[PDB]
């Protein structure tokens, strides 16, 4: 079978700017009989379907913009947004048809890109009705940052937690283009009442050293 | 015009059987090869499959061939999508597409809207939400964050709103995350000012449809 | 080297 490979697989661009995202096929999609490229771009805007937008390699469907264009022949190809927009945040798949199966390419997130910007670092202990209920959920919130790569390290009596704390990432901001992280650390109430003290230690781009917010328990 | 309706967005557990649908409109059903594609939580398109309506003909990828089967019936203008036994890894979207030109195989054009297909052990249960209480240590004439906790529910989704949808601004409602018991648990949490704490109240609105749950939790200053 | 769309895949019309 024919396997699509895109690059890069995260894209970040700025308003105004060039954005080029590419495919590389296994074997060549260019029939010499009638000099057709069978491959097809897609894109899948935030809770929609997949749209068609490019089909042939080099054939726009009516409605698509004139930013928007696709280019390459055989193996290698190109979409191009010669001027990006707010609209035009999508994850975008290439999909040869040259032979079944019609595979895809694993996709191409393109996101916005501005200045970066440093998470508002914020930690929440559990509360009194979740710990009558008999459990104990500790939140720490990164909020309003850029660019989306945080790591969040949990600290229990100044001992490194791990395999105990799932996180959650939004999409990114409509108004402000930043994105920002969720991590919750579960642990059992018995658990909870042994220590004392409780820190989440956030590293970014942005912040100048590992910033780390905490609290003590009954206090 | 050309539609592609697709049924309702099904909750199952592992070793039931189900048959998702497809009822095409405004072209020949026969024509035109016919498709599903799976699209897996926070990850891309993987093409399943194609039927042509018009003997029966079929296709498949390798991880899909053996796993699942496509049928169609020309009479009702119906696209199928059959599992015998459904697992926990087959929890994902799954749309139905025609293929974009008649008597051949090509991409993929139009869609359909999808159906949302969950497969879990857990049965439905509705969330307990706890207040994540905003800090005593906020800073006088700063910003001050407290939120809600949407704690063990199933299945997705539920929608958060602050004051009955009047505080929208500074708010981050996070994609929930699928917990080790099988129960989802989501945040949410909005940015305030630190002088508002005293005067303004906060409350989120939890909904959570299965279960026929509604929750109006006060987040307020210890 | 023809394409299985044009080919094994076409139907007729
Ligand atoms: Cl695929």
């Amino acid at each position: 079978d024919i396997q699509m490979t895109q690059s890069p697989d995260s894209l970040a661009v700025s308003l105004g700017e060039r954005a080029t995202i590419n495919c590389e096929s296994s074997q060549t999609l260019l029939y010499r009989s009638n000099k057709k490229n069978y491959l097809a771009w897609y894109q899948q805007k935030p809770g929609q379907p997949p749209k068609l937008l490019i089909s042939w390699a080099s054939t726009p469907e009516s409605g698509v913009p004139d930013r928007f264009s696709g280019s390459g022949s055989g193996t290698s190809f190109t979409l191009t947004i010669s001027s990006l927009q707010a609209e035009d945040v999508a994850v975008y798949y290439c999909q040869q048809y040259y032979n079944s199966p019609y595979t895809f390419g694993q996709g191409t997130r393109l996101e916005i890109k501005r200045t970066v910007a440093a998470p508002s670092v914020f930690i929440f202990p559990p509360s009194d009705e979740q710990l009558k209920s008999g459990t104990a959920s500790v939140v720490c919130l990164l909020n309003n940052f850029y660019p989306r790569e945080a790591k969040v390290q949990w600290k229990v009596d100044n001992a490194l937690q791990s395999g105990n704390s799932q996180e959650s990432v939004t999409e990114q901001d409509s108004k402000d283009s930043t994105y920002s992280l969720s991590s919750t650390l579960t642990l059992s109430k018995a658990d909870y009442e042994k220590h004392k003290v409780y820190a989440c230690e956030v590293t970014h781009q942005g912040l100048s050293s590992p910033v780390t917010k905490s609290f003590n328990r009954g206090e | 015009q050309v539609q592609l309706q697709q049924s309702g967005a099904e909750v199952k557990k592992p070793g039931e059987s189900l048959k998702i649908s497809c009822e095409a409109s405004g072209y020949s059903f026969t024509n035109y090869w016919i498709g599903w594609v799976r699209q897996m939580p926070g990850k891309g398109l993987e093409w399943m499959g194609i039927i042509y309506p018009g003997d029966s003909d079929t296709r498949y990828s390798p991880p899909f061939q053996g796993q699942v089967t496509i049928t169609a019936d020309r009479s009702i203008t119906t696209a199928y999508l059959e599992w015998s036994s459904l697992k926990a890894s087959d929890t994902a979207m799954y749309y139905c597409a025609r293929v974009g030109r008649p008597s051949k195989g090509g991409w993929f054009d139009p869609w359909g809207q999808g159906t949302l297909v969950t497969v879990s052990s857990a049965s439905t249960k509705g969330p307990s939400v706890f207040p994540l209480a905003p800090s005593s240590k906020s800073t006088s004439g700063g910003t001050a964050a407290l939120g809600c906790l949407v704690k063990d529910y199933f299945p997705e989704p539920v929608t958060v709103s602050w004051n009955s949808g009047a505080l929208t601004s500074g708010v981050h409602t996070f994609p929930a995350v699928l917990q080790s018991s099988g129960l989802y648990s989501l945040s949410s949490v909005v940015t305030v000012p630190s002088s508002s704490l005293g005067t303004q109240t906060y409350i989120c609105n939890v909904n959570h449809k299965p279960s026929n749950t509604k929750v109006d939790k006060r987040v307020e200053p210890k | 080297e023809e394409p299985g769309s044009e080919t094994s895949d076409a139907k007729s019309t």
